[PDB]
């Protein structure tokens, strides 16, 4: 009933692995090597829990690691335990492990515990009484009674805070391995396994691919395989390219790029935005590698936008400097400066408006994240005249990059109308002409030094007043 | 939007079966029926390859699981089927499958995974040459006679779908049955559009004098008002079409305004959303100026569009320069709508574009209101003096608008070019008839 047949899946078919891999043949070892794992008298662990984002494809990583461990495979989804009925469900999860039992030696799968794994006490009905009532079954049919040494369990789950405690005690589930997203290697060898089957060329390069779909999961991988098929029949080429793949990947990310009826004074106010985003972008460190700059309207945002890969490590660990919102903030309401400085104070347009509210919340996130320096940081305060004074800083910080906008795109006015022509004549520019315009008409940037030279000159002048406090001490005392 | 009617032709051009049953035939009582009927219906599929298989209304068995009987365990048994017949599916065998939606938050995102729902293709709604097509369509059903002019229709029906463009040309057949016209008239067409839009007109069903004055007052304000700001400043507005004071539908008096292009929607300057709200005030502008100082309740709608377009020039939009820390959601929501006026420039009018935080400074919020205050009180003195300059032309197209109990946009010129500014009253109220309209359009 729960048995499935034809599984040759294997590890080769399943890309982005890793060290997790190790731990898959390490199942595998589990169901090979296991009689010199009871000799030295280890316990088989039965529960091996798969967490992660959604479409990595846990279950094919399941049939990977049965198709390698030769022993039959149970895949059962876990909605068909909750119903309206009582005592049916047990009697299904019943069955289900006596014929792994019957079955041995097996492996089982179950996915999306969350719908059954649910902590008691959470929801007040028949069908909570229901989960209860399998997930105490399941429970005994894992831990409760001796008769199981050789069906072991994997499952895959999204949410673990979710799942029960109970569930998580050792010897029930206790290897919890977490499958990330694939990095850059890893979507490289999703899209070469998923591309395995059609024809491809020697020039066909996956690092321009893998570098401009970042932070995708391997089903989005697969999803850029299925828009490599679809799309170069309206031409009729040879063979496919990596510009094929490169356009897919920019309509998967966006939407598909639509093109209507539009005015000249539109396409000049889409311009001078976009000019303004990136101009304001160029000069600062955390904006700085601003790589596609079009004004062509896409699916839900009749605006341009501009393309910048800042480094994404400090981002989601959380180093990020207080001078790296100060200029984020900036960023935002450059839009609305570039329409004060060419428009008039008196003609303030509305297209800015989903920039400028971006960056009054970024100021209050700011000024109540503790990065502020009023007393120091103290979000939160007991009187109520601090608490008015909390939410002054970020409209005098919002002030100060409103002013700052304003210099920086007022230094910039001969580039500024360039790229606003370039924009208009062309509808679109990438990174080396936007650059070389850059370079032909730019202004004087003085970096600020970075922490390496700050630290060194603190570093330097720490040890010159240490050696004058040294001398002062010596030849005041010999 | 006939995305049936698309499937359908996709059959028909293709040669192909086309298998035809809705998401609604997919609900029962027993469990296990629906996915049985799935079952069927996709190996009947898999019999005649290459096939289309087509289920209307999918969101009725694929309702996503809200966290806001047995029937809802048939859905999700119903959806299981389906996924694993769509995922199971190789697609060297040349089966389409179509899903035909109204609603695309209530639908599963499983579905929406590539692999079961590969493409994605809205259904806009027809333009102004897609509604002419339909039109061209529809009108080839009926008999339809020369002085019937489809682009001015197709033009002022903005976002109708196209059975509604349907319903208009049977309902003016139905009309010009009871009329027992001969073929359809451009009277009967627009009879069809008055019957569809604002509603069937009453049998004498009217108020008392003082009941029908003051709502005539106000509408004809509103008008003269856009008509002014139109003529002298040349603002970004709309124009009248016509002024009526006959109840329809649950309207006792209506005014109708034409919709402009959309390219002009997107970048509200300040100066196009000032001028639209001194034409929100012009109503209360005419009260005060006729009836002195005895306002009423015909006007309270219009400023209230005033009060909540004056925030959202202030704090959701930020377009004068004190820079604001937060914008607020509107506390009363009005949906935009027919004849009245548009509040719909920028999309519509009640609706922030989630632009909103919760305050902290509550010294800041007055200061924000004091300066809604000035500009809705500035902007009220600007547009009373506006209209209290020219009596004479509003209080003749009372007049005219109370004897014939509908005016046009091109009356109301008339009325204007033939009152200037600046002369008195005693030359309306020496005339035989003040409700008299010596023009014929």
């Amino acid at each position: 009933e729960y048995l499935e047949r034809g599984v040759d899946v294997k590890f080769t078919d399943v890309a982005g692995l890793g060290k997790i891999r190790l731990e898959l043949e390490e199942i595998v070892k589990f169901f090979t090597h296991g009689e010199m794992y009871r000799r030295r008298g280890v316990k088989i662990p039965g529960g091996i829990l798969l967490c992660g984002p959604p479409g990595v494809g846990k279950t094919l990583l399941a049939k990977a690691v049965a198709g390698e461990a030769g022993v039959n495979f149970f895949s059962i989804s876990a909605s068909q335990f909750v119903e309206i009925y009582v005592g049916v469900g047990a009697s299904r999860v019943r069955a289900l492990y006596q014929e792994a039992r019957e079955n041995a030696p097996s492996v089982v799968f179950i996915d999306e515990l969350d719908a059954v794994g649910r902590e008691r006490g959470l929801i007040k009905g028949s069908g909570g009484q229901e989960r209860d009532a399998t997930l105490n079954q399941l429970l005994v049919s894992l831990d409760g009674f001796e008769g199981r040494g050789e069906v072991i369990t994997i499952a895959s789950t999204n949410r673990p805070d979710i799942l029960d405690p109970a569930l998580v005690r050792p010897g029930r589930f206790d290897r919890k391995i977490f499958i990330p997203k694939p990095g850059l290697i890893g979507r490289m060898e999703i899209l070469q396994v998923h591309a395995r089957k059609k024809p491809m060329a020697e020039d066909l390069d996956y690092m321009a691919v893998a570098s401009m779909t970042d932070g995708m999961v391997g089903a989005e991988l697969a999803n850029i395989v299925e828009i490599a098929a679809i799309n170069m029949m309206r031409d009729g080429r040879t063979e496919l390219t990596t510009d094929d793949l490169l356009q897919a990947a920019q309509i998967e990310e966006r939407g598909m790029l639509d093109r209507k009826d539009r005015s000249l004074e539109t396409w000049r106010q889409v311009a001078i935005n976009e000019a303004a985003m990136a101009v304001v972008a160029v000069n600062f460190p955390d904006m700085k590698n601003i790589e596609f700059l079009t004004i062509n309207p896409r699916a839900g945002r009749e605006l341009g936008y501009v393309r910048v890969k800042m480094d994404h490590i400090k981002f989601k660990e959380g180093m990020l400097s207080r001078q790296s919102i100060l200029d984020h903030i900036t960023v935002q309401l450059a839009p609305r400066a570039a329409d004060e400085l060419w428009y008039g104070e008196d003609q303030l347009s509305t297209i800015w408006a989903e920039t400028s509210d971006n960056a009054r919340s970024a100021a209050r996130s700011l000024v109540l994240g503790g990065l502020s320096d009023k007393h120091h940081g103290l979000n939160n305060f007991w009187v109520a005249d601090r608490i008015n004074d909390i939410d002054v800083e970020a409209l005098r910080i919002l002030n100060m990059c409103y002013e700052r906008a304003k210099e920086i795109l007022g230094r910039n006015r001969t580039l500024m109308d360039e790229v606003v022509e370039k924009l208009v004549q062309k509808k679109s520019l990438t990174k080396q002409e936007f650059f070389t315009l850059v370079e032909l008409y730019g202004s004087s940037k003085p970096m600020p030094p970075s922490i390496l030279e700050l630290r060194k000159i603190k570093r330097l002048e720490l040890e010159e007043m240490v050696l004058k406090l040294d001398m002062t001490t010596a030849r005041n005392s010999s | 939007c006939g995305k049936t009617l698309v499937a359908k032709a996709i059959a028909g051009e293709a040669g192909v079966p086309f298998y035809q049953m809705a998401g609604s035939e997919f609900v029962e009582v027993l469990v296990g029926v629906g996915s049985a009927r799935i079952r069927d219906l996709f190996k009947r599929a898999k019999v005649n390859k290459p096939s289309v298989i087509f289920i209307d209304e999918i969101d009725a068995l694929a309702t996503r699981r809200q966290g806001i009987n047995a029937a809802t365990q048939e859905r999700e048994t119903t959806l299981n089927q389906l996924l694993i017949e769509l995922d199971g599916f190789d697609t060297g065998k040349g089966v389409i499958f179509l899903g035909a939606t109204n609603r695309r938050d209530l639908l599963d995102p499983a579905l929406l995974r590539p692999g079961r729902f590969d493409r994605k293709i809205r259904v806009r709604p027809p333009n102004a040459k897609g509604r002419l097509d339909i039109l061209k369509i529809h009108a080839s059903k009926v008999k339809m006679s020369d002085s019937v002019d489809l682009s001015s229709y197709a033009s002022n029906l903005p976002g109708w779908s196209g059975a509604k463009l349907a319903q208009l040309v049977q309902e003016a057949a139905l009309v010009a049955v009871r009329k027992t016209h001969n073929s359809i008239l451009q009277s009967d067409m627009d009879d069809a559009v008055d019957r569809l839009t604002v509603g069937p007109t009453r049998i004498g069903l009217e108020l008392g004098h003082q009941g029908q004055c003051r709502r005539a007052t106000t509408e004809v304000g509103v008008a003269i008002t856009s008509h002014l700001l139109l003529r002298y400043e040349n603002a970004k507005i709309e124009r009248c079409d016509r002024v009526s004071i006959i109840p329809r539908g649950q309207t006792l008096s209506q005014v109708v305004f034409h919709r402009l292009d959309d390219e002009s929607y997107m970048f509200g300057r300040l100066p196009q959303l000032l001028h639209r709200l001194q034409v929100l005030l012009g109503g209360r502008a005419a009260e005060e100026v006729i009836y002195g100082s005895d306002t009423s309740k015909a006007s309270v709608d219009y400023l209230s569009d005033a009060s909540w377009l004056a925030r959202k020039i202030l704090t959701i939009w930020n377009l004068e320069n004190p820079m604001v820390i937060h914008g607020e959601p509107p506390p009363w929501r009005k949906r935009p709508q027919f004849v009245g006026p548009r509040l719909d420039f920028e999309g519509s009018l009640y609706d922030d574009y989630d632009l909103v935080e919760p305050p902290v400074n509550f010294n800041m919020d007055d200061e924000v209101a004091h300066r809604s205050e000035e500009l809705i009180s500035q902007m009220y003195n600007k547009t009373v003096s506006l209209l209290r300059q020219n009596q004479t032309a509003l209080l003749k197209t009372v007049k005219v608008l109370l004897n014939q109990k509908e005016i046009s946009g091109e009356a109301i010129d008339f009325i204007l070019d033939h009152y200037p500014p600046q002369t008195p009253l005693n030359s309306l109220l020496q005339e035989q008839n003040p409700g008299s309209l010596p023009f014929v359009p």
